[PDB]
């Protein structure tokens, strides 16, 4: 079935949880040190730290004071 | 000494000068004009060149109407003035662009570097990847900076690579700065600090993967 | 020391349409409501800087 | 032949 | 006569089922609404004679 | 500047200047015409046009009748009297509409808005569909504003979806406003006040109708 | 130079000035032009192009009437004036969105609120879809609520479904927050705006798409 | 040529 993201939010002039303007979420970033290495053409490697985003955004509605 | 830039709509007339007695070029920049129509007896020659151009040679003494054609269905007027002198190049330019092409990055990273990145990214989701399977969290594999406490939490196996994740606990009770190289021991190829937070307080506790070398040699 | 950069990651853009009152097919009245999508999305900003 | 016009059509 | 009395037809039933906020395969997010449906169609009714 | 729309009876006749050096234009909306009848020798050149249209070239100098049949037994005529000038289009149009297309909704909804309309439309009604099949209602499926008291009554459950039916029962003896979005619990699709009544006072005890997930993931 | 768009209906007649010496050329902004007709011996010659205009050159001197024949089913007039000069274009704007059974059945086919979606992503980035064509804006096609103005852009019509963007300006020093329902006139089926917009501070220039059913009402 | 018109259908 299709997913169904919000909660409802915290509980002219229509006080719905639903009918707000959604934003989207944060994606998630972590970073990873790679080990200075050699390869097969005897290149010595130092990268650095790589960061890859783990979870993809997701919406939201916000919460409705 | 330089081509002159005509961003022109489309259906677009510019007034320029062309050389009545040498040769004239109009070319576009990724596109390649198909067809020139002009009134007739007034352009002697046309000639397609290398990719989208008309080098073209008139003879006539009065200012004509002079339509282009491209590839991509744009059509360009040019009125032009027909003037003793050398030959003038034109840079036809479409105004407003109609598409944008997102280019992928091109780029490919070597192998090695995937594979670990792989691993830590399934690590930190849980899932698990089918070759490996779970076994017993190394008892020592980190450098343990400024009084840090290291619990054994969990580990997966595989072919050719494992990895470990520890707890670590800060005694100290000071303000710490994390460098990923601190915890290194010979023989690891990869440590991530899984919040990523440069600085850990006392009771900083922080999780850390590392992949060592499975199989190691 | 190779020059250490701060990853930017821009996040996305949001776009939500209105949807008017309108009669299906099967005959359901649909009353107003909204539905959402993401025009550009989100990517790495290149640095500016390096120092 | 007058109001005639002159059209090359290139491949 | 209890028959022979001008026919008038009754009224149909209208349910209003409200849709809770979902997600789609393109990435939608959907707010519908409140859908009306009629669950019954109308019938026939002699109206009662004074 | 605007065609000249003239909506004259069947069999009727329009007196309508045309142009004698310039063709003019004669098109029903809806409709092709398919023959054009005139004094012989009056109209030198008729041409059929895109669609339903007639271009008419006449050199004449003398007002005359002319019929035009279209191609859904149509028949109108014209009184024409040549004038110099421009060419003149004119827009025939039928006087009383014939038939009345009632054209369908061609709108379609989204799949799992229909799935969730039909299911509670069948339980409202009683029947249930051949995959559903009766089972416990939930012990609490959702919020209770107010002092109602839910007590459960009936639910059926599928492969993909499951409904339960509670008696609300309102204590507070205060006039309640309803809005269906109270009684959410992360984890709802659907909410169906069997009465539609906005307002329920002391002892209210409407019916709702919620769908949720069975198989929740 | 840009083309003079002149945008007459299906009934339109426009008087032009047309070139002697050097060709002219009217196109449609989404169909191909595929017949002209005007009184013998007044056009010296005509080509039809290949993004679908024509191109013509009129020798003659005295006013004449032109008919232009496109492949949808349209029909327009235009008066030519003939006068010594250069060549000039013409964008003939439909005015009256024409008819494209083709789209129709890509309209109909997919869902109704993902139909929406497509045609308002495509009208924010320019990926106009393959059977909408470029029609004249509706003047007055939006409510306008308590000091603003509007002026109109672009406007893209299929069968069914019609697309119009719309330039607001507040008039009122005080900033007017704006909600889409304000804007619904009858007719109109969905009112996006461009940058979400909680409200607009005074000379604000915010755009809205709005699309609205294809001869309804 | 009386009253005859250029009638040019494209193909």
């Amino acid at each position: 079935t299709v997913s169904t993201t919000p909660p409802v939010s915290a509980g002219v002039r229509c006080d719905n949880p639903g009918t707000v303007h959604p934003q989207r979420s944060r994606d998630q970033i972590a970073t990873v040190w790679i080990a200075p290495w050699v390869d097969s053409d005897n290149a010595f490697h130092q990268p650095g730290r790589v960061s890859f985003v783990v979870s993809p955004a997701d919406w939201v509605l916000p919460a409705r004071v | 000494q330089s081509p002159a830039t005509i961003s022109l709509p489309q259906g677009g007339q510019f007034r320029l000068s062309i050389s009545n007695t040498d040769p004239n070029m109009i070319f576009i920049p990724g596109d390649k004009v198909t067809a020139i129509t002009a009134p007739g007896g007034m352009l002697a020659d046309k000639r397609l060149t290398r990719a989208g151009g008309v080098l073209f040679t008139s003879v006539a003494t009065r200012t004509f109407t002079i339509f282009v054609e491209t590839a991509r269905g744009q059509t360009f007027s040019v009125v032009a003035t027909p003037v003793k002198g050398e030959g003038r190049v034109y840079r036809l330019m479409s105004a407003e662009p109609p598409s944008r092409p997102e280019t992928r990055k091109w780029e490919t990273a070597q192998a090695y570097e995937k594979l670990l990145i792989s691993l830590n990214r399934a690590v930190l989701t849980g899932d698990i990847p089918d070759g490996y399977g779970e076994v017993k969290p190394l008892s020592d594999g980190i450098r343990l900076p400024g009084g840090f406490s290291v619990t054994p939490l969990k580990a997966w196996a595989g072919d050719q690579l494992r990895a470990d994740r520890y707890e670590l606990r800060n005694a100290n009770t000071w303000g710490v700065a994390l460098r990923e190289q601190d915890f290194w021991k010979p023989g690891v190829r990869a440590v991530m600090f899984d919040n990523n937070a440069q600085t850990l307080m006392g009771g900083g506790r922080m999780t850390v993967t590392v992949i060592r070398g499975n199989g190691e040699g | 020391n190779p020059g250490t950069v701060h990853p930017q990651r821009s996040r996305d853009q949001i776009a939500t349409v209105w949807i008017a009152p309108w009669v299906d097919s099967d005959n359901a009245f649909h009353q107003p409501g909204r539905v959402s999508f993401v025009v550009s999305p989100a990517d790495w900003v290149l640095p500016a800087r390096v120092n | 032949r007058p109001g005639m016009m002159d059209s090359q059509e290139f491949s």
